[PDB]
């Protein structure tokens, strides 16, 4: 029946961005997926006397053929904050993260479903550019519930939960989280019988439809920080090494580099171990290995995720939300550098949005133009995390190594 | 006409209601003009005589037109616009001659009154009521029914309305391509003289059909075309006829002018420096300052000159065939590049030297042009062109990989165009053996601008100039330097600030910055220079005793 009465943040307006310049293979691609879109009534043109915009991709799904048309509501996802976080947001379950392996489940065509609030309709307007602008562009809006947009599962929630109510009944231990378009389910059971409960599952869903992807968090765990072993012990090998424990000092109350940093000389000329220096490495191995102590997350502040890039196709990425204060740190292993943080940062999210319901704010090491070109091509994920482009620190990617 | 087409549902902002603005009095003969203007306007129904009734009202005055002895109807509608909504932008990007594809017949069709011909939205034309005033305040008032002209949806809807009334014919005519710029209609097909002109006639009686007139069967135009500073034929294209008449004395104005003209040319000009003209534009001048024109100027002005001498002229796109793009090195800090598919003929130019960053190497430069003209191949063609470039796929993956940050260049090949691209010095990835340790420092006063830089060596040896006005952040790129005198040719070298250490850390080879440039030839003078780094202010071998 009647819609939920969508209303935005008094004082501020709608989202106005540009479009980005398309390839030819993904313009004709969103022609004819948006053609039938129309056709199903799931949206339809608009007038001149609609100022707003958002941005609007095409993307393949798991590297298949079929282009998946990406809408980047990122913008408006702000200006409706409140709404769909501190009116109907969706609660997170600490539980997730222990289960032995969650599967994630792309269920948004469902929002097609339910109507959009007439009144709201305009603040969903898009865009499909044209080759060197020849031509005006298309210009669409939505009548439904969008998929990228965050406002959608606030709504469609009842609903959702209505839907999943006998099933979770059958198996009050299965845990199904709702983030943005995907559901998150997760089970202790061994493999087969959850390959079996998520297709169970599959088949609810198919009807209220008006194995898969396996990922198993609960063999996560931070990646430490290691000290070298050597047995020859230079200058600067020791000089390095404390430089490193300098850092980690830093953090990690307790680090102590005095012992060590306590042994002028010449650089390539090599020395000894030091009869009791050998519990410095010993005692800050161990610490190391840890835990920070004294870190704690904070569900007001939102999450940042920094990403460094070490040569050998590998990337080590920490997250936090106050520089020095380690929540995470781990890493990621046609080879081009652009692809795999587009992976790893994909990896990142996913495991962020299990660990604490929310996307983190990236700090992407290259060229804004470029990622901000090239982005695209091996993005899959139905959503969009912040980023924002830097330059490495020197040491730091080494302290990280 | 009025075109019988649907209307747009125009609105005000929010909060806000009409436009209520005090209508001061006019000269003698301005009301007779107005008065005559607006009589026909209505004959034609583009206004009507509203009622005392409407509380809303914008002002109104004539202007004498230099054509003939003709006055016109100028109504400023700042308030009535203040108060309007915003609109679907009407300005998003104007293609580029290098992007069309090739077409045989073309014309161009101007729109009579276009605006005064699109039917305002009825339940908003009572917002653009107007008052002809009495030679001295009793009054007559009217209202608009077709878009304003100064307005301001006006532009907006115009677009939109003529889209849709041209949707149904493109249908009807698939292979056709129409393009919309203002009063104005480009026309192009492939088909020749016969059934092109009878294409067309067709095209107007559509448009008439939709109220729209346009000139006379024999009373058109025809290629070439000027528009946005090109010249435009069915075939080829370029930029406009561009002049340099000769001159002794240039002001700051004259010369930005020419900057200005001939970064234009350079779209399809191959082989066009600035860089000695923006030289000469160096420091808050005034205009009309005359400036002598330093010897590379001239030089230039004529290399300039000459190229230009010849007409030059890019093609049109092929959808089939690929784009090759090939950049070039110009020297120092200048890179020019060609586009195109066949043998050497361009579909267009184009150069870089946008050098934003402090310290940079070419292998960057080089690949910041690529990225560039990526972009740009993107959106004209919605397609990347293969690359050929003057560096070897081999000192570049030593590059990229050993760099930090992340790339990406598409598909590329080698070119042996012989200011070729390469890494001008290697810092160290181990230790020395046999080689003079350099604990250096640079300090300084965080209130007086002098410090002292220094450096030991486990050789005995000790140093330490005089500095006058400089910050750590230069003090540090002097005790390196110095360390790079002293020492022969194999190093190590030690600073604290990963500052100096980022900077060099990263294979830099030219600088906004003499220092660093001094640091840098010294480099390339070296056989093995390491640079390692130490927590600063701390009680470590060297570093510690450096820090007097
Ligand atoms: O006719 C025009 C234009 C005229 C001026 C500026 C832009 C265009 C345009 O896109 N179109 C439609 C496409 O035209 C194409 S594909 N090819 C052309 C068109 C017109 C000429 Br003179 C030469 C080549």
């Amino acid at each position: 029946i009647e819609t939920v009465p969508v209303k935005l943040k008094p004082g501020m307006d709608g989202p106005k961005v540009k479009q980005w310049p398309l390839t030819e293979e993904k313009i004709k691609a969103l022609v004819e997926i948006c053609t039938e879109m129309e056709k199903e009534g799931k949206i339809s043109k608009i007038g001149p006397e609609n100022p707003y915009n958002t941005p609007v991709f095409a993307i393949k799904k798991k590297d298949s053929t079929k282009w998946r048309k990406l809408v980047d509501f990122r913008e408006l996802n702000k200006r409706t904050q409140d709404f769909w976080e501190v009116q109907l947001g969706i609660p997170h379950p600490a539980g997730l993260k222990k289960k032995k392996s969650v599967t994630v489940l792309d269920v948004g065509d469902a929002y097609f479903s339910v109507p959009l609030d007439e009144d709201f309709r305009k603040y969903t307007a898009f865009t499909i550019p044209s080759i060197n602008n020849e031509t005006p562009g298309i210009r669409y809006q939505y009548n439904v519930l969008p998929q990228g947009w965050k406002g959608s599962p606030a709504i469609f929630q009842s609903s959702m939960t209505k839907i999943l109510e006998p099933f979770k009944k059958q198996n009050p231990d299965i845990v199904i989280y709702q983030y943005m378009d995907d559901l998150y389910v997760g089970s202790d059971l061994e493999i087969g019988q959850h390959r079996t409960k998520i297709e169970e599952l599959r088949q609810h869903l198919l009807r209220w439809g008006l194995m898969g992807y396996e990922l198993h968090p609960d063999k996560w765990t931070v990646q430490p920080i290691v000290l070298p072993e050597k047995d020859s012990w230079t200058v600067n090998d020791i000089q390095k090494l404390v430089g490193k424990l300098n850092w980690a000092s830093q953090i990690y109350p307790g680090i102590k580099v005095r012992q060590l940093c306590k042994l002028t000389k010449a650089l390539t000329e090599v020395i000894p171990l030091t009869e009791e220096a050998e519990l410095e490495l010993a005692e800050n191995r161990e610490i190391l290995k840890e835990p920070v102590h004294g870190v704690y997350y904070d569900p007001s502040k939102d999450l940042i995720a920094e990403i460094q890039k070490q040569g050998q196709g590998q990337w080590t990425y920490q997250i936090y939300q106050e520089p020095f204060k380690n929540l995470k740190t781990g890493k990621y292993a046609h080879t081009n550098d652009v692809k795999q943080l587009t992976e790893a940062v994909q990896k990142i999210t996913t495991e962020s949005i299990v660990i604490w319901g929310k996307t983190p704010k990236f700090k992407l090491p290259i060229q804004k133009e470029t990622w901000e070109t090239w982005w695209t091509e091996y993005w899959q994920a139905t959503w969009i995390p912040e980023w924002e482009f830097v330059n490495t620190p020197p040491l730091v990617k080494l302290w990280y190594q | 006409p009025i075109s019988p087409i649907e209307t747009v549902p125009v609105k005000l902002k929010p909060g806000m209601d009409g436009p209520k603005v005090k209508q001061w009095p006019l000269t003698e003969e301005k009301i007779k003009a107005l008065v005559e203007i607006c009589t026909e306007m209505e004959k034609e129904g583009k206004i009507s005589k509203i009622g005392p009734e409407n509380p809303y009202n914008t002002p109104v005055f004539a202007i004498k037109k230099k054509d003939s002895t003709k006055w016109r109807k100028l109504v400023d509608f700042r308030e009535l616009n203040k108060r309007t909504q915003d609109f679907w932008e009407v300005q998003l990007g104007i293609p580029h001659p290098a992007g069309l594809k090739k077409k045989k017949s073309v014309t161009v069709l101007d729109v009579g009154d276009a605006y005064f011909s699109v039917p305002l939205d009825e339940d908003f034309r009572k917002y653009t009521a107007f008052t002809i005033p009495s030679i001295n305040n009793p009054g007559i008032r009217y209202q608009y029914n077709v878009l304003p002209q100064g307005w301001k949806g006006s532009p907006a809807i115009f677009q939109s309305s003529m889209t849709k009334i041209l949707e149904p014919f493109k249908k009807q005519n698939p292979d056709i391509v129409i393009y919309q710029y203002m009063d104005d209609l480009y026309v192009g097909s492939d088909l020749e003289i016969g059934q092109h002109r009878t294409k067309i006639e067709e095209l107007r009686q559509h448009l008439l059909r939709w109220g729209l007139t346009t000139p006379d069967k024999k009373h058109q135009k025809e290629p070439p075309f000027l528009w946005m500073g090109y010249e435009l034929h069915p075939d080829k294209w370029t930029v406009q006829p561009i002049v340099l008449p000769e001159k002794d004395s240039w002001t700051v104005n004259d010369i930005q002018k020419l900057v200005g003209k001939l970064n234009w040319a350079s779209q399809i000009y191959p082989g066009i420096k600035v860089r000695q003209l923006c030289k000469l534009l160096r420091g808050t001048k005034a205009l009309t300052e005359v400036i002598p024109l330093t010897e590379e100027a001239e030089l230039e002005l004529a290399e300039n000159r000459e190229i230009l001498k010849e007409p030059v002229h890019g093609v049109y796109y092929d959808p089939s065939k690929d784009l090759i793009a090939e950049i070039q090195k110009q020297g120092q800090g200048q890179w020019t590049y060609q586009i195109y598919q066949e043998p050497f003929k361009n579909l267009k130019t184009g150069k870089y030297a946008r050098m934003r960053g402090a310290h940079t190497n070419d292998v960057k430069q080089l690949t910041e042009a690529v990225q560039k003209i990526t972009t740009e191949s993107i959106v004209i063609w919605g397609k990347t062109p293969k690359f050929k470039l003057p560096i070897q796929k081999e000192t570049w993956e030593t590059w990229w990989t050993e760099y930090w940050q992340a790339t990406w260049i598409p598909e590329w090949e080698f070119v042996n165009t012989p200011p070729l691209v390469k890494l001008w010095y290697q810092l160290e990835k181990e230790p020395i053996v046999g080689a003079e340790t350099f604990y250096v420092d640079g300090a300084a006063n965080r209130e007086t601008k002098l410090g002292k830089a220094g450096y030991v060596t486990n050789k005995g040896r000790q140093k330490v100039v005089p500095l006058t006005n400089t910050t750590n952040q230069k003090t540090e790129l002097q005790a390196i330097y110095l360390a790079l005198q002293d020492s022969g040719l194999e190093v190590n070298i030690v600073t604290d600030s990963q500052y100096a250490l980022g900077i060099i850390q990263a294979q830099p080879d030219k600088s906004e910055s003499e220092l660093v440039n001094q640091i840098i030839e010294q480099l390339i003078k070296k056989e093995k220079v390491y640079l390692a780094w130490v927590p600063a202010h701390k009680g470590i071998g060297g570093n510690e005793q450096v820090d007097k």
